RNA sequence: AUGGAGAGUUUGAUCCUGGCUCAGGAUGAACGCUGGCGGCGUGCCUAAUACAUGCAAGUCGAGCGAACGGACUGAUGUUAGCGGCGGACGGGUGAGUAACACGUGGAUAACCUACCUAUAAGACUGGGAUAACUUCGGGAAACCGGAGCUAAUACCGGAUAAUAUUUUGACGCAUGGUUCAAAAGUGAAAGACGGCUGUCACUUAUAGAUGGAUCCGCGCUGCAUUAGCUAGUUGGUAAGGUAACGGCUUACCAAGGCAACGAUGCAUAGCCGACCUGAGAGGGUGAUCGGCCACACUGGAACUGAGACACGGUCCAGACUCCUACGGGAGGCAGCAGUAGGGAAUCUUCCGCAAUGGGCGAAAGCCUGACGGAGCAACGCCGCGUGAGUGAUGAAGGUCUUCGGAUCGUAAAACUCUGUUAUUAGGGAAGAACAUAUGUGUAAGUAACUGUGCACAUCUUGACGGUACCUAAUCAGAAAGCCACGGCUAACUACGUGCCAGCAGCCGCGGUAAUACGUAGGUGGCAAGCGUUAUCCGGAAUUAUUGGGCGUAAAGCGCGCGUAGGCGGUUUUUUAAGUCUGAUGUGAAAGCCCACGGCUCAACCGUGGAGGGUCAUUGGAAACUGGAA
């Protein structure tokens, strides 16, 4: 561009869309419409539980969660780990990051937190997967 | 009206001040019309006063007016009497 | 001590003494563990120029972050850069209790200085890292002049560098002048650090 | 004191007493440093109305004088 | 000079283009697992949601009366009241606000200011009332209604009094100015002293200091799939009234003003010093601290005052909450603690006015949820530790094995040594400097004195806090975990499982011989922390001013006529807007940076510089760009 085109047109920059987008978003009860704010997790009450199957060559049979979150959207979070206890109705705290072969699945159950426990018998990551130091 | 007062700095348990024009509206640690001196009541032999001594009487002479630890101050100055001389 | 772990496997890992020097890399001069024994592979830039940083830092026991905190001082001065870090460790206060002899071994040296015993300029200090100039007076607490470990300390050192004097009885040292990187530890490549820190 | 002054052109002349200049300025741009012509229009009243359009005129700023006027008219300069 | 690194991933292989991902620094963070100590900080970012309970503003009997109450006439109170001042400060919060809000440079011959300080002139003479009090009544509170009284530095009538308003004469536009000489009007206080005067109340005139108000220049969010906006609107003319200019109004008139340099609309937002990231250019942000602004259940308003249209004032309208003998009464934490709700998420219904500051009072004192401390929380920074010395890199154990061995490993026993801490057992700072009183001088004022101001040296007292801190004694005891180990990117083996269970930032791994899954040895990185997630900047030259392109990878409009706008041959003279060079005034402090001092070091604190502007004013130069001839 010549420099009267970027004086009358300017150059403009791109927008970042996010990953975790419903985590960007908080809900006021009384006025009734959401509000924005950027938390690292969300707390949730889960809405189904099942598994789901991979893509293009994985092959397994992956549990995971529909959950409703308390901005009132909902989404499918992945539960890592081995173990798990989960039910209707139960009280998850959610977290970003997304599982690449399920379609459409983009959080993570953070085990340990509220209603969720950690894994069984695990030693050796174990602050993933919250679990407590053996003896 | 407008005062001749000290100001706090410094950190916990260890105080430094400034000597201030102010006026009395103020808060302590705000808004202040001139700096005039220093004071450090903690340091070793005898507090180290330090205080510019024809700004102060300039504002003596307009009014100001000192608080009551300003004025153990610019008495040992001897500033407190070059003012009352010059009748 | 802060790492206060294991000071043969350190320096058979890395490959320069660390102590008084040799006896640590003597019957296996290779890394430790079970791949120990058996050849070593090629290590890379970052393999290599990490190498020296954990060199020059497991000497003189600091940690990172003070390591770096005073990487960066010393880049502040006037000079060359990498070699005011080099200078400005040798300042040490336990580096300094040791350069003199007042004992025989760096992590003994600084259990002195901790523990209260050593009185920079007739004060007491007991901060290791405490970063004495030149002209200071390093003595000895007068309580503590006949602790056996310094006496026999004394007599072995045979050696003061040449920005310290040492009045051998009184036990009382002087830092006269800054060092020159001609004094000072000798298998340090130094901009190996440098280059570590610009990544 | 002194009272800030201006040169300028009357590009309009149907109120009464009243005419309006356009000074014209300049800013260069922060980023690309190239120089721009502006302008802006001060509103200035002249009495037994005399200037007219079209016309290199200067003008002085005073109390404020009505809901837009600053200004006021102080010596002609050349017309046509 | 002090400053600038990349790597993986499209092919059978290659060179490009182009996305994607990682490695760095940040944060009022949260979350998972672990946690020894000290110092400096920080800590509801969400519903400006609702608030239970205690406190955040009082003070003066040297203005005054009291049925006052009472030492002893009643000291002292002020239980109560009238009067005076402060309550507009300080404390909180950003809902709203795209605005002269804010920042920066100017003007106001268009302005206001209690107190403080000076300099003069004064304070004259009278009056009428009234609180509290008392006595009758009512009213569920809340309170009210009569009388009968009584003070005040309360209120008022005149006396006199400027530069007060008028009418005369002797520049920056509407002028300003001071010399008049007439006229109209306009003040006041006593209190507590000493022998008439000192103190501190009043009143008027001027100034100064201080705190405001207004106007302008310039900067300062996006959105045309938002192109027309206004009607006191835009000028004029009078009249009001404002502290002050003005459509600021009200009439009477005219038909204007504004806008693609973006009128209007719409969405969003306090702003700034500053902060974070980047070699920089730039980009992101406006916690804690200061300056400004706005707001106090919500919407209207006025009183009182120098100053408010008023967080702990008033009245009205609305919604809420409580009480009641149903007629009516009361309220409002975006003060400080604290409660409920909501959220991933955020502290004691804490002590003292000791210091520093404010309010009132002659002062003593009093008031202060300002402030000073102390609690809570690895929430961050910074320092010290959890030993050190020698000692077989062999015991016996784990793990591997090529079964010989190898490794953990100087690691451990083992002997010594020390006390950071830890414990007990004794001492024990600064932060303070006074005010006030008491003397003694001195100076002014005095008939003189009291007093006043200054100078001195005396007397007092620290919440924290017996908190630092020190000195002994005692003992290595009581103080490390968390994440890796395929490649990027330091650190590998064994076994279990067998496209299962799982893992995964990206590439991808797992289908009975996975350094990728789990666990166990060994390694490696960091460390009272270490991982994970959210967000920002860099890498990214991936918006390219630095510093990119359009034949074929994305990209020259099918082509003309042309309007703005941008850009333009040669020479001379002049001008000086841009350009260059000075001098000043400013761009607060705190920052940032540099120097230095004080902290045992360091964080931290304190001083002095340096830097920082499309800045203003005033001089000079004249090549270039511009203006003229």
């Amino acid at each position: 561009p010549t420099i009267n085109q970027l004086v009358r047109k300017p150059r403009q920059s791109k927008i970042k869309k996010s990953d975790s987008p419903a985590l960007n978003k908080g809900f006021n009860s009384k006025k009734k419409k959401f509000t924005d704010l950027n938390s690292p997790q969300k707390r949730g009450v889960c809405t189904r539980v099942g598994t789901m199957t991979p893509k293009k060559p994985n092959s397994a049979l992956r549990k995971y969660a529909r959950v409703r979150l308390s901005n009132n959207i909902e989404i499918n979070a992945y539960i890592p780990g081995i173990g798990h206890n989960l039910q209707e109705h139960s009280v998850v705290l959610v977290r970003g990051g997304r599982v690449k072969d399920l379609p459409g699945v983009r959080y993570h159950i953070v085990r340990g937190a509220l209603d969720t426990s950690g894994v069984d018998g695990r030693r050796q990551g174990r602050s993933l997967y919250g679990t407590k130091k053996p003896k | 009206a407008v005062k001749i007062r000290l100001t706090r700095l410094g950190s916990k348990r260890n105080p430094f001040y400034r000597i201030v024009v102010a006026d009395a509206r103020s808060p302590r640690d705000g808004r202040i019309i001139e700096q005039i001196g220093t004071y450090n009541p903690t340091s070793a032999n005898a507090p180290e006063i330090k205080v510019d001594e024809a700004l102060a009487l300039k504002w003596l002479n307009d009014g100001a007016k000192p608080t009551d630890t300003v004025h153990n101050i610019l008495s040992k100055e001897g500033i407190m009497k070059k003012f009352d001389e010059q009748k | 001590a802060r790492f206060r772990g294991s000071n043969w496997k350190k320096s058979r890992r890395l490959g320069i003494s660390l102590s008084g020097t040799g006896k640590e890399l003597e019957k296996r001069p290779y890394a430790p563990g079970q791949h120990g024994p058996n050849q070593r592979k090629k290590l890379s830039e970052y393999g290599l120029q990490l190498r020296e940083k954990q060199k020059l830092r497991y000497l003189y026991g600091m940690t990172e972050r003070q390591f770096r905190n005073t990487f960066d001082i010393a880049g502040k001065k006037f000079g060359v850069h990498g070699e005011n870090f080099m200078i400005l460790l040798a300042s040490r206060l336990d580096a300094v209790v040791y350069s003199l002899g007042l004992a025989r071994t760096r992590r003994q040296a600084r259990q002195l200085v901790n523990h209260g015993h050593i009185l920079v300029d007739g004060k007491r200090v007991d901060i290791p890292s405490y970063s004495v100039k030149p002209g200071q007076t390093i003595s000895v607490r007068e309580k503590s002049q006949k602790l056996n470990i310094i006496v026999e300390s004394v007599e072995i050192n045979n050696f003061v560098p040449e920005y310290l004097n040492f009045d051998a009885d009184s036990l009382t040292g002087t830092f006269v002048r800054l060092p020159e990187r001609s004094e000072l530890p000798a298998e340090i490549n130094e901009q190996l650090i440098v280059e570590y820190y610009s990544r | 004191n002194d009272r800030k002054v201006y040169v300028g052109k009357v590009v309009s002349d149907k109120m009464d007493k009243t005419i309006t200049v356009l000074v014209e300025t300049y800013k260069t741009h922060k980023l690309y440093g190239k120089r721009v012509k502006y302008s802006k229009k001060y509103k200035t009243h002249d009495e037994n109305n005399s200037a007219k359009l079209g016309d290199i005129v200067k003008i002085q700023e005073t109390r404020p004088l009505s809901a837009t006027k600053r200004f006021r008219l102080v010596e002609i300069v050349e017309e046509s």
